[PDB]
Order: structure tokens, then sequence, then C-alpha cells
């Protein structure tokens, strides 16, 4: 069975959240880490995998570590030629490996003929839902068959952000917000795009939650963005 | 003396496996999980009282594999030499007839702290119910476990902890029966 | 009330 | 199977606490596998090499007065701070010892066993008495048993020669209660 979409209840009010919204809008306004046929190098502890990928934008760093759900997850791509793509940190990454270090989760995806034969990417509709009502519509572009959900959602916060606002410094014009995933079985599953009360924003435990490096068919996936301004 | 706080840890290659813990007096306030990233407490009622940033721990792990790979460079890649567990099993009470009690498997004096462990009914594994600690430190760095199994007493049955550990030339399997 | 560590020490290089 | 060889590093502070938080040494310990190469006694101010494996990190850490600053107040900043932490649930916690009396499925003479368990702290005092004076010689312990849930627990047998009327008292002294716990067994 796929999973439950969210009640109010189950939803992170950008009100009940006292610290800086920069500090979200921070892990996908125009930030990511990208690599094409690349094996891990190294490991830190069991359930991860460390891969020489440089900052060729500002040089900051060329060791990156990805976090996965699990062991087993890391010892299927542990020895196979993969592309990277996801999300990365810097506040609280640690590891030894044996330049600069970033970490991430999941973002991991076989290489090998998962890619168009032209240099052609494959679109993904991302419709925008605004207090219920579908607002704008889009889409994506990935040069994957297989993607990671987490490619494709970075991809559709970081439009949202210039587009919309999603994200601003501090706080955000929406309430709450979650990007829902319906694939071509009819599974569907869906983030918060909210970051949880308080006054902090711990960015290691928010982007945890690609722990499960996430695949879907880039060619059927049907994105979905529900957002709600505090009253409406 | 009379009381002694550890903040016990270590990095093991290459299993690439770490902990990081607290302990008072030989029991264990808390440790953090490696992966979550976050402190569990022996008992449920000490997070009530006091807090640990445990996302801080891996920082120091970090720095552990880094010293273990100089130590292990400059010791000639000298490698542990295992010590089998002395496995002891006993019930947290005294035991009586359907009077509900738990079996308390004592995984003591080992290492490197890798270890299988496993209960098993008449021949048989068991699960529900079972709880584990992490491996605790012992002043002769050797490490001690503990396993537990909640069970009704009985006369038929026949229990076993059935531990594997390096050290062993073969798996080990404590027997445990009602006698009395 | 926060427990506090000690930070582990880089070896000799 | 899994034969590859293991090398493990361990790293333990150990607050040591006397008279309460009066007195206190914090004793740093480095181990590669099974050894311990360097450490700090606080007690001793520095870095001292337990091996000739950890004499560059004696050395070395030595040589940087901030660190060594750092380690000699951690007395205070960690070793004190974190005891108080804890205090009330740690050094303060207490749970009555479960006791009950009854003879040993062994053993002419009788075995009496004496269980005391589910207790916390784990320091106890049992002692044996007969017609109200204490049992030198003749006791057997299984020794102080750490459960591992924060609960001890303790086998303490005495071997007698019963004669109708004797009174074999076993009595148990532990931190949860004032006045002693007693529990009689009457032949």
């Amino acid at each position: 069975e796929s999973q439950p979409d969210p009640m109010p209840d189950d939803l992170h009010k950008s009100s009940e959240f006292t610290g800086t919204m920069g500090n979200m809008k921070y892990l996908y306004d125009d930030h990511y880490v990208s690599a094409t046929k690349v094996k891990s190098v190294d490991k830190f502890l069991a359930h991860d995998l460390i891969y020489n990928i440089s900052d060729k934008k500002l040089k900051n760093y060329d060791k990156v570590k990805t976090e996965l759900l699990n062991e087993d997850l890391a010892k299927k791509y542990k020895d196979e030629v993969v592309d990277v793509y996801g999300s990365n940190y810097y506040v609280n990454c640690y590891f030894s490996s044996k330049g600069g270090k970033t970490c991430m989760y999941g973002g991991i995806t076989k290489h090998e003929g998962n890619h168009f034969d032209n240099g052609n990417l494959q679109n993904v509709l991302v419709r925008v839902y605004e207090n219920k009502r579908n607002t704008i519509s889009f889409e994506v572009q990935t040069d994957k068959k297989s993607v990671t959900a987490q490619e494709l959602d970075i991809k559709a916060r970081n439009f949202l952000i210039n587009k919309k606002n999603l994200y601003e410094f501090n706080s955000s014009p929406y309430e709450t917000g979650y990007i829902k995933f319906i694939e071509n079985n009819g599974n569907t599953f869906w983030y918060d795009m909210m970051p949880a009360p308080g006054d902090k924003f711990d960015q290691s435990k928010y982007l945890m939650m690609y722990n499960d490096n996430k695949t879907v068919d880039s060619k059927s996936v049907k994105i979905e963005v529900h957002l709600t301004t505090k009253n409406g | 003396e009379e009381h002694v706080i550890i903040q016990a840890e270590f990095y093991l290659n290459p299993d690439q496996s770490g902990e990081f813990m607290f302990d008072f007096d030989g029991d264990e306030i808390f440790h953090v999980d490696m992966a979550k990233k976050e402190t569990v407490w022996r008992l449920e009622e000490f997070g009530r009282f006091a807090s640990f940033e445990a996302q801080g721990a891996l920082a120091n792990i970090a720095v552990d594999k880094a010293n273990l790979e100089i130590m292990t460079k400059r010791s000639n890649y000298t490698p542990i030499t295992n010590v089998p567990p002395e496995v002891t099993v006993l019930t947290n009470s005294p035991v009586e007839l359907r009077e509900p009690n738990v079996l308390i498997c004592f995984i003591d004096k080992f290492t490197p702290p890798v270890v299988n462990v496993t209960w098993l009914r008449n021949g048989k594994p068991v699960t529900t119910g079972v709880s584990e600690t992490v491996f605790l430190p012992r002043e002769d760095h050797l490490f001690r476990k503990f396993h537990y199994l909640p069970f009704l007493p009985s006369t038929e049955d026949v229990y076993d902890c059935r531990v594997e550990h390096w050290g062993l030339d073969e798996p080990l399997l404590k027997h445990w029966e009602f006698d009395a | 009330p926060k427990y506090v560590k000690q930070n582990t020490l880089k070896l000799a290089t | 199977g899994d034969t590859r060889p293991r090398f493990l590093w361990q790293l333990k502070f150990e607050c040591h606490f006397f008279n309460g938080t009066e007195r206190v040494r914090l004793l740093e310990r480095c181990i590669y596998n099974q050894e311990e190469s360097v450490r700090f006694d606080s007690d001793v101010g520095e870095y001292r090499a337990v091996t000739e494996l950890g004499r560059p990190d004696a050395e070395y850490w030595n040589s940087q007065k901030d660190l060594l600053e750092q380690r000699r107040a951690a007395v205070d900043t960690y070793c004190r701070h974190n005891y108080g932490v804890g205090e009330s649930f740690t050094v303060q916690r207490r749970v009555e010892p479960k006791v009950t009396v009854y003879p040993s499925k062994t053993q002419h003479h009788n075995l009496l066993v004496c269980s005391v368990s589910g207790f916390y702290p784990g320091s106890i005092e049992v002692r044996w008495f007969r017609n109200g004076q204490e049992e030198k010689a003749g006791v057997v312990s299984t020794g102080l048993i750490q459960n591992g849930d924060w609960t001890f627990q303790t086998l303490v047998m005495l071997e007698t020669v019963p004669r109708s009327g004797e009174v074999y008292t076993c009595q148990v002294e532990h931190p949860s209660v004032t006045s002693p716990l007693t529990v009689e067994w009457r032949a």
C-alpha cells in the first residue's frame, strides 16, 4: 500500500518555526551535489559511501559522504559505477576518509544504461496547489530514466523558490507544504516541505529522509506540490 | 572510591563500526545511535532529566577512525587478538512456575566488540520480547554485553543463548531450563 | 541538565 | 567466511569521584588493540606514554598548552559538571532489594539460600545469624551480580545443622532502607 496523505495536524507549520527559514532555503536554492560515472572510494561507518566529487562551483569540497538507510543499501552500490544527485550540508558533517568534505543522503543511482542517447533529458510534471486550487504547473528535467525522488524534489523546490518565494531568509509565504509523488503503479508518498517546530533547524536531520534512496520512473512519475497560506 | 563516570568510545576496522556511550558505576547511562544520530537512554526516565547533543558524538568517531588508521599503521598492522566471551545465563529474579521472569544472557570478557547472539526455545529461535545492550567497557579493555528474553517459566521448556564470536571455535550454546 | 563530552584528540602524524 | 584481521581503537575518559564531588581524578586513556598506549592522569598533570607506541602522542600533545590547560580543567568543566547533571537519577537512585529465604535444591545438613534481587545501588551487605548471633563460618556467596539494567542480585547461602527451634536470620542492609531488612527461617 502507499503512504496516506497528510492531515493538517500531520504537517509542520512555518508559523511554529522561529528559527531562520534561510537555513531551509539554503538547501534547495541552486544548491546540489552532482556527479556522473563514479564509484565509492571509501566508507566511514558501515551504512555510508564516500565519493571523490569536487565543488566545480566554489571549490568547497572534493570528498562527499552519503548516508543510506542501512548497510545492505550501501553494499548494493559500494562497487557500482553510479550517478550522484542530492542536497548537501556541512553543519554537523563528519567523517575521516581513508580538500573540503560535504555530506548528504541517498542520491545514488546505477549509471549503466540509465541515460538518454543524445544528451536528452526527460520531463516530469509538477503541478502546484495553493489552498487546494492548482495555481501553476511546470516541469523539471532529469537525465535519468530511473531517478531519485530527491533529485526531482530539489528541482521542484529550487524552481518554486525563485518563482514563488517558497522560502525566504526568515519564514515563508506559506504555512504548510508537502510534495507528493505519484508513481505509475498507484503508489504515492510525500515529504513535509516545512522545518519542524522550535527555534533551530537541523539540516542533517531534515535531509536524512532522503535515506531510503527512493527512486521512481522519470518517464511516468507525477509530482504534486501542495501549499497553504496561514489563512486562505 | 565512590563513583566513576566513563565516556567509552571505539572504532573498529574492517567492520567500520563504532560506539559512543557514558557509564555510571558499571551501568550504561546512554549511547548514541551511530546511524540515526540520536541519544538513546538505557532507561526511559533518564531522557526526562538530562540531555546530550547526540550529533556531536559522530565528530569524535571521525577523529577516532583517523587515529585508528595511525595506530594500525605504526603497529605494523598488528591485528587484535581475539578473546572469546565467557557466557552465563541467569534469571532476573528467582524463578517460579508460571511466575513471569526474564532470561539474561551475560556475554562477558571478550573482544573485538562484534558478536552474534540468538535465543532458543526447544531448538528454535525466539524473537518476541527480546532486547539487548551495546558493548560495555571493562577495566581490562575487553567487553561485556547483555541480551534479554522475557518468558513464562515452565518445566517442559529448554532455552539456549547462542553466542558466536571469532574467538570461539564453534557457536557456544548455553543451556537453561527450570530446575527448581 | 546537559551532558558534556570530551573531545577526541588527533594522534601525532 | 570472514577471517579478515581486526584493528581496534578505544578511548576512555574516566571521571573518578571520592567523597561525593569533593576530590576528583580524570583518567584519559587511549587503547590500540587490547593495549593502552597513551594516557593523561589529572593527578600527574600531563600525558604519559604507557608503551613506546604511545610515545609520539604524549610528546606531541604535551607540546600544546592550550590543550593541556583544557584537560587540567576538565576535572571541573567535565567531571564535576556531568556528575551533577545526573546526580538525581544515578548517585541518588535507590531501589529496595527483594529478599526471600528458602532451602536450596541441593545439600545431614540443610543448605539455606538467601536471595536478594533487583536492588540498586550495587553496594549491599548480607550476613547470616543464628539465634541473634552472626554466622562467620559456613557462609558462601554467589557474588554481586550486575544484571545490566541498573539492577543487581546475589545469592548468599548458609550451611547448617538444623535443630528444632533454631532461628536462622538473613540480614540485609542497603541504602534503600534505613533499618535492615530481615528474613527468618524457623527450624
